[PDB]
RNA sequence: ACACCCAGCCGCAA
């Protein structure tokens, strides 16, 4: 794609079925900086 | 640590920090309920 | 100057 030169090998192409999964990075992402604090342990809490 | 201190005769009552009480937006911790029960039975025996 | 209490149960990711 970049150079336009033929690839030396010969790639294996063709259609096939793919599935999007429930797992999404926008949901799994998380960060914390001195946020809310647990009542008992006086420590950071559970879950994003 | 003495042998006579082996037996508990004055049961310590932990502060509220150990047994925090949280209102539902006044719920009591399980330990708080148990300590209410034991003081109740102590008064009954008295 | 924030607002949401906790135990249990279950599914699921590496």
């Amino acid at each position: 794609g970049f150079t336009g030169r033929k690839i030396t090998s010969q790639i294996f192409i063709g259609p096939t079925y793919y599935q999007r999964l429930k797992h999404m990075v926008d949901d799994k992402i998380h960060s914390r900086a001195r946020g809310p604090i647990q009542i008992l342990n006086r420590q950071p809490m559970e879950g994003r | 640590a003495r042998p006579e201190w082996m037996i508990v005769t004055v049961l310590p009552v932990p502060p509220l920090s150990v047994r925090p009480a949280v209102v539902m937006q006044r719920n009591q911790d399980d330990l708080t309920h148990k300590l209410a029960d034991i003081v109740k039975i102590n008064n009954q025996l008295r």
